């Protein structure tokens, strides 16, 4: 991690419960957590407790981000469906979701995803929008980065 | 009728099978008609399509009904009712459809609307505003000569229809045949359905800055009268109909009132 | 609350990154933030007393136990989480002090020590004494190449040899290599871009 | 009618400043944003050619229309398939008309003027496009109004005998636009010593609606026409101006 | 450190790259001999010049003879409006393909516009009516040929080196992340 778009992403809270018995926590009532307790982990802390373990401390239930409403919103208009209301950022945890679960389901939803917001920052960008604030903080540096482009070379070409 | 309607109710045959718990639900609908009937000697024909197996079964289609829904939902009601004979032949009347919808991107707030969602599948929400009162309304007639025997009948439909729009007939009477006879109008054989309009305005926690709100009217048809009551946080799916003439058939400024043919009204407690 | 600190000053950092992107200079830099660096630092000097805590007991009461090696397994993580938020933020403010040392220093200047980055207080004394042994590594380099003789500005490509350059409003006939310029103001020339990049950088003369 | 597109479809194509030409891309970046609208300048037309601005000047309500399907035949040269009829904004600067002289010799002429805005309406549609059918004899067509001069100047016709008006409207296939219903008045700094301050109403297209908030200072440039509603006297019309192009300022 | 751009080429270093290559010349000084001279390192002959007969220097070069007007710069093959005529009828006829361009297609038409407005056959509505036309043209098959884009190859026959360098930064981080799925997911 020498990226700030990295150590961010691993705030995030993920719904997952335990299978063993601790007594300590450094979060506070009870130091022996009991099994079968729900609680929300970081993504820097429940990634490598869901394999070392033959059975694993954590059982990573799957959260809302990932549910089947979002996942039948996002097949009918990918569009003017907002990604800055889920939690802020998409495409840098649904690409860590993947590896720990090993879905071929969901890698086939996000491409055609990133598609159909692909073909839309090619349009807006040339140069009165609300697309500033319905993007994807992923999306928001090539944004940047691709009109301070065309800006560059429509200021050449006329004096 | 075409080829036009011919293809598009057959294609409807092939959603009985990929998600057939609708076909279920159909007979459930037969049960409480029959075990009510065996303590004598209630529920609606309403079924809830989810808008969700039909991007699986033909995106040609799918977003056939919510550009065009004049054209898609009266070749959808005959294709229900044929199903719901043939699998439900013992006793000897719409059977609507609903969606459920998984809301789609016209999922717009009654602040926002007019310009280019005139025929589409609209999902408004707000606060319900006037609460109109039930009457009755006309649709069949069946007429009846005791000097020849047998019965007669007349359609009658007006400009809120089910969806579409045809000759309109301006039926106050029908009466005298082609014969001498002092026609006979049957009452309990025809059919009469319930009618209530109901306005609903936009919400004040997410208006703008100060001015004055935006309402729109909602007609309510055969199934959802006396649902909400007034002041309550609503939550409507219809057809954006427009329908009147602008001043144009009287020979002489503003025209065009538009109306909402509701389907599913669902309150909301958020 | 208990990593939450890495997530204050990681979004802090965030907003000088975004100061440097768009069109403007990091000209001053805002401020070495410390009092959220001794709250992180004195939570790692807590979490090293439990670990050498449970060293004694793991030979006494514990004896090699399976789910007490699982407190080895995760107080070892938050030393990892503090640490990454740590160098995110002082490699970040590196580059900058990088660039401004290759944009604005030693440039026909030849020790500027003073007169540019009129802050020296957003620094910390570790911050300001890595920058001023960097500037002596560059002036290496220049005595190496003689391509030119501090090969460090005009990334800009060369055209039209001979530009007009107009005073903006600064006295004191200054120049004395490639002869005297007898410097008055609002009076425009006619001379050739090789003398004045080392004074159209100045903030000195203002047309190209 | 003929061959006046021909010399307008040339204007749009051909204007030329110095070095990057305007109206070919101004009606580029208008459709990729899906906009759809266009913004002349209107000193820009009688620099290139006095002889338009001489037609548009005497009689607008009929050479405007003309130019919304000169411009849509220019948009089918950079497209390549739904482009509706595109709608004409222009603003300028000549001298302002007072809202207090507006004499009975500005009926049908271009007039800009300035105030302070009261209240708005509810928006509303008129049709642009509609299909007829008749009752009896079921011959359908197609009447496509494009013009504006509010109640009824474009209706149905008589016959395809048949009755009196046998034709219906159907409202499965047709095209509705906007109406926002302003109404405008004087600033109070041209003062009334012994008058009320009057107020005039205007109407606005498709692309003007909801654009301001009451209370603001703006600057009109329409058309000051005239309608003959009964809603007081014998052959009264009553005034209305048909506003192209609100130039507000600042809103602040 | 650049820190500007530093992945891709700005545009002032593309009429860098345009400017070396040769064009033809009908200078105004001889300069060659009868029975001091120009030195240079890249190009070091054409000392000898008669006045009206024609040469070939490069580019740089001619655009300081010009200033002085003691040179005048030749049209060259393109510069038509009987040529590049047949080059917009090819692109109305063939909705897939990038008809040809001589790869300084935008850049030469901007240096010569300019600075030499004196040796074509009439640039008023006559090439610069052609040459926004078929830039207008071009920039659809551009917008069509984005939705079909995939995560191992491409083809991208005829482009010239303006319109790429308008169009890097947004494939090359579109596409990296379209390779950082399908693979990330096996």
């Amino acid at each position: 991690y020498y990226d700030i778009d990295d150590v961010l992403a691993d705030g995030t809270e993920f719904p997952c419960k335990f299978q063993y018995d601790i007594p300590g926590l450094g979060y506070n009532p009870g130091r022996p957590i009991t099994k079968n307790t729900k609680l929300s982990l970081p993504l820097w802390l429940a990634r490598i407790l869901a394999i070392v373990g033959p059975v694993p401390f954590v059982e990573l239930l799957p959260p809302d981000m990932f549910s089947t409403k979002v996942m039948n919103a996002i097949k009918t208009d990918p569009v003017a469906l907002d990604l800055h209301s889920i939690n802020s950022h998409f495409f840098s945890l649904a690409i860590k979701w993947i590896m720990l679960f090993s879905e071929k389901e969901l890698a086939n939803v996000v491409s055609e995803l990133l598609l159909q917001r692909a073909q839309e920052l090619n349009h807006h960008a040339s140069s009165t929008s609300t697309f500033l604030l319905k993007l994807e903080e992923m999306e928001k540096e090539i944004y940047k980065k691709s009109h301070e482009s065309y800006k560059d070379t429509k200021r050449w070409m006329f004096k | 009728p075409d080829a036009v309607f011919g293809d598009r109710v057959r294609r409807f045959q092939e959603f009985l099978d990929t998600f057939t718990s609708y076909r279920d639900s159909v007979r459930s609908i037969q049960v409480y008609n029959s075990n009510n009937a065996a303590n004598y000697n209630i529920l609606p024909h309403r079924i809830i399509i989810s808008l969700d197996d039909l991007r699986e079964f033909d995106r040609s289609f799918w977003s056939g009904i919510l550009v065009e829904p004049a054209y898609f939902i009266p070749p959808a009601e005959k294709a229900l009712t044929d199903l719901a004979d043939s699998m439900d032949d013992v006793p000897h009347h719409p059977w609507k459809l609903s969606f459920k919808g998984s809301f789609g991107a016209h999922a717009l707030s009654p602040r926002t609307l007019t310009a280019q969602h005139l025929n589409k599948l609209v999902s408004v929400e707000g606060i319900v505003t006037k609460t109109s009162l039930v009457r009755p309304k006309l649709i069949r007639s069946v007429h009846y000569a005791a000097k020849t025997g047998r019965f007669h009948y007349r359609d009658y439909t007006d400009a809120t229809t089910t969806l579409t729009t045809r000759i309109p007939t301006p039926a106050i009477y029908p009466t005298e045949d082609t014969e001498g006879n002092k026609l006979t109008t049957e009452y309990g054989y025809s059919t009469f359905i319930d009618h209530q309009r109901i306005t609903v305005q936009e919400m004040p926690e997410m208006a703008p800055a100060g001015q004055l709100p935006r309402s729109i009217d909602v007609i309510l048809d055969d199934d959802l009268v006396d649902k909400t009551k007034p002041g309550d946080r609503v939550n409507v799916v219809g057809v954006f109909k427009s329908l009147g003439a602008g001043g144009m058939n009287q020979s002489n400024l503003i025209g065009f009132k538009t109306l909402i043919l509701g389907n599913t009204v669902y309150p909301l407690h958020a | 609350m208990y990593g939450d600190l890495g997530n204050k000053l990681v979004l802090e950092a965030k907003r000088t990154k975004q100061l440097y992107a768009r069109s403007n200079q990091d000209v001053n830099l805002p401020m070495y933030h410390e009092d959220i660096i001794r709250n992180i630092l004195k939570e790692v000097s807590n979490l090293r007393k439990n670990t050498e805590y449970l060293k004694e007991q793991q030979q006494l009461g514990m004896l090699d136990d399976k789910v007490a090696k699982c407190q080895y397994f995760v107080t070892l993580l938050c030393m990892e989480r503090n640490k990454r938020c740590l160098l995110a933020y002082q490699r970040l403010r590196t580059d900058i002090l990088d660039s401004m040392a290759w944009n604005n220093n030693g440039l026909d200047l030849m020790s500027s020590i003073t007169f540019s980055q009129q802050d020296t207080n957003n620094l910390s004394h570790q911050e300001q004494e890595y920058l001023k042994e960097y500037c002596d590594l560059i002036t290496d380099l220049k005595s190496g190449d003689l391509v030119d003789i501090d090969l460090s500005g005009s990334l800009v490509p060369p055209s039209d040899v001979f530009i007009d350059v107009r005073v903006l409003k600064d006295a004191g006939e200054i120049q004395t290599e490639y002869g005297v310029f007898n410097l008055i103001k609002d009076s425009q020339f006619f001379v050739r871009q090789s003398d004045v990049e080392r004074l159209i950088q100045q903030g000195y003369l203002q047309k190209i | 009618n003929t061959e006046i597109i021909k010399s307008f479809k040339n204007f749009i194509l051909e204007f030329r400043l110095d070095s990057q030409f305007i109206y070919r891309d101004q009606l580029r970046n208008n459709i990729l944003v899906k906009n759809y609208s266009l913004t002349v300048n209107m000193e820009h037309l009688i620099g290139y050619n006095e002889d338009i601005y001489k037609k548009l000047s005497d009689e607008p309500s009929d050479i405007i229309p003309l130019f919304e399907t000169a411009i849509t035949q220019v948009a089918k040269r950079i497209s390549i398939n739904s482009l509706p009829t595109f709608q004409l904004i222009l603003n300028s600067n000549a001298n302002q008309i007072p809202l207090r002289d507006l004499d009975s010799e500005h009926v049908s002429k271009i007039v800009r003027l300035s105030g302070i805005i009261i209240s708005t309406s509810v928006l509303s549609s008129r049709a642009t496009y509609l299909s007829i059918m008749c009752r009896n004899c079921r011959h359908t067509t197609s009447i496509t109004i494009n013009n504006f001069n509010t109640g009824n100047t474009v209706s149905l016709p008589r016959s395809c005998n048949c009755g009196p008006d046998p034709y219906i409207i159907i409202h499965e296939s047709s095209k509705f636009i906007d109406q926002q219903f302003l109404k405008l008045q004087e600033i109070p700094e041209l003062v009334p010593v012994g008058e009320m301050p009057r107020n005039l109403t205007m109407t606005c297209d498709r692309y003007l609606t909801n654009k301001v908030i009451p209370g603001t200072r703006v600057t009109i440039v329409g058309i000051y026409s005239i309608y003959n509603s009964k809603n007081s006297g014998v052959a009264i019309r009553t005034p209305y101006i048909k506003i192209l192009g609100i130039q507000s300022d600042v809103e602040t | 450190l650049p820190a500007h751009l530093q992945q891709t080429f700005s545009p002032e270093e593309i009429q860098f790259i345009v400017e070396n290559e040769p064009i033809k010349i009908f200078p105004r000084i001889t300069t060659r001999q009868k029975i001091w001279q120009l030195i240079t390192t890249d190009d070091k002959a054409l000392n000898n010049m008669v006045a009206m007969r024609s040469t070939e220097v490069v580019l740089w070069i001619a655009l300081l003879l010009k200033q002085q007007s003691k040179c005048s710069i030749v049209a060259p093959q393109w510069l038509t409006t009987k040529e590049l005529d047949r080059k917009i009828q090819y692109e109305k006829t063939h909705p897939d393909r990038f008809s040809e361009l001589p790869w300084n297609w935008l850049v030469l038409a901007r240096i010569l516009f300019n600075k030499a407005k004196d040796d074509f056959h009439d640039p008023i509505h006559e090439l610069r009516g052609k040459i926004q036309d078929l830039r207008e043209i071009r920039q659809i098959k551009v917008l069509k040929g984005l939705k079909y884009l995939n995560e191992s190859h491409l083809q991208l026959d005829n482009l010239s080196l303006l319109e790429i360098n308008e169009l890097r930064p947004f494939i090359t981080e579109i596409m990296d992340k379209l390779r950082e799925i399908h693979t990330a997911s096996l």
